[PDB]
């Protein structure tokens, strides 16, 4: 061999994992479905 | 020097290959691999 | 990583320089690769 | 068996391979698996 | 009997000799060692 034109090294090509977005309506995950429902119910009943 | 073993993961299992091997080379796990640095060590030949 | 895992296959070119790096190996990370790759020969290793 | 020249010769050879800790890289070979992950995975947690 | 030279055991490379414990095992002034002498490769060649 002659003496390097670049440089080398064994790595690993895989798939970038996809960044999935925080959609618009990102502020109602703290929260299960439900629980919103049952707050809901809450001052819905409360209130009666 | 008849070695006589029995067939436990990880301890000594058999060789998984696309061609069915024959002898000492079936086997593989953590005690052959501990007992062919035995027989390194002490210069002997084993049969499983 | 890469190595402790079996739900991704990987391979390398056939009949290169990385094929024979993990051939002749001795690094015990890098000599699982190659008994992990001559098992599945046909599959894993592709021509280009 | 119940007496031997080979008891002593593998005595020796045990207590040179655990020095060189040779009997800690073959465990850490074999025992080492998925890694197993953790209960602190947490990544999402909706109060329900 | 508790030991003279008040050490375990090392053999000085030189003019090499044991001392402690394993040189009273050696000499045969001591029948047993039961004390924290610890099992490893050089002392299990001399002594037993
Ligand atoms: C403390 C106050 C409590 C009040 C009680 C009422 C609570 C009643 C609520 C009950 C449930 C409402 C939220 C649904 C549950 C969220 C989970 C979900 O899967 O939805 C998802 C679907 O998007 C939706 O469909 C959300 C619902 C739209 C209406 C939002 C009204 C706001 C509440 C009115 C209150 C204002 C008035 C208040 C009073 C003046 C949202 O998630 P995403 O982002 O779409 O993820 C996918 C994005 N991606 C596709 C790109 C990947
Ligand atoms: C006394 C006690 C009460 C008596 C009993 C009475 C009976 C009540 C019993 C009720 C039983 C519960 C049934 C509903 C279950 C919903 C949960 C769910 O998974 O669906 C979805 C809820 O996401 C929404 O779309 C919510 C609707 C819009 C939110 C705004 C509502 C309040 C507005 C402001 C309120 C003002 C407050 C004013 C205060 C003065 C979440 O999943 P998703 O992925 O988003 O699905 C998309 C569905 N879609 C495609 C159609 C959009
Ligand atoms: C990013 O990678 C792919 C691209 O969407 C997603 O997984 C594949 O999605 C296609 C549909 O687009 C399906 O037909 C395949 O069966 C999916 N394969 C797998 C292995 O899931 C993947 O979900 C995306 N997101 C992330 C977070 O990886
Ligand atoms: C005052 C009223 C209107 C509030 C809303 C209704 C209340 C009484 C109801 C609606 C749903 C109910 C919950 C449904 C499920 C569970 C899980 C169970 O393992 C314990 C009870 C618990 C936690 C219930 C507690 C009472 C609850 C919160
Ligand atoms: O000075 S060299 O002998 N020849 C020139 N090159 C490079 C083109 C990057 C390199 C690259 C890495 C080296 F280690 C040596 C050389
Ligand atoms: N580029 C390598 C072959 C491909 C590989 O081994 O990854 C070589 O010059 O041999």
């Amino acid at each position: 061999f002659s003496k390097p034109f670049m440089t080398l090294g064994i790595s690993i090509l895989y798939r970038k994992p996809n960044g999935t977005n925080p959609g618009v309506f990102s502020f109602l995950n703290p929260l299960s479905p439900d629980i919103w429902m049952y707050v809901l119910l809450a001052c819905l009943g409360v209130s009666c | 020097l008849i070695v006589t073993t029995i067939l436990e993961e990880p301890y000594v299992l058999f060789k998984k290959s696309d061609k069915p091997l024959y002898g000492n080379d079936r086997f593989e796990g953590y005690c052959i691999d501990l007992l062919r640095e035995l027989s390194t060590i002490l210069g002997f030949t084993y049969e499983i | 990583d890469l190595a402790k895992q079996t739900k991704i296959e990987y391979g390398a070119v056939e009949d290169g320089a990385t094929m024979t790096f993990f051939k002749k190996s001795k690094i015990s990370t890098y000599d699982k690769m190659w008994a992990f790759m001559s098992s599945r020969r046909q599959s894993v290793l592709v021509k280009s | 068996p119940m007496g031997s020249p080979y008891r002593d010769k593998i005595t020796i050879a045990i207590l040179q391979l655990q020095e060189e800790g040779k009997l800690h890289m073959m465990k850490e070979k074999w025992w080492r698996g998925n890694g197993c992950p953790e209960e602190e995975s947490k990544e999402a947690s909706a109060l329900g | 009997r508790l030991v003279e030279d008040g050490k375990y055991g090392a053999q000085d490379d030189v003019n090499g000799q044991w001392n402690g414990m394993v040189r009273e095992l050696i000499d045969h002034k001591a029948d047993l060692a039961v004390a924290p002498l610890a099992i490893t490769y050089v002392r299990e060649k001399v002594i037993d």
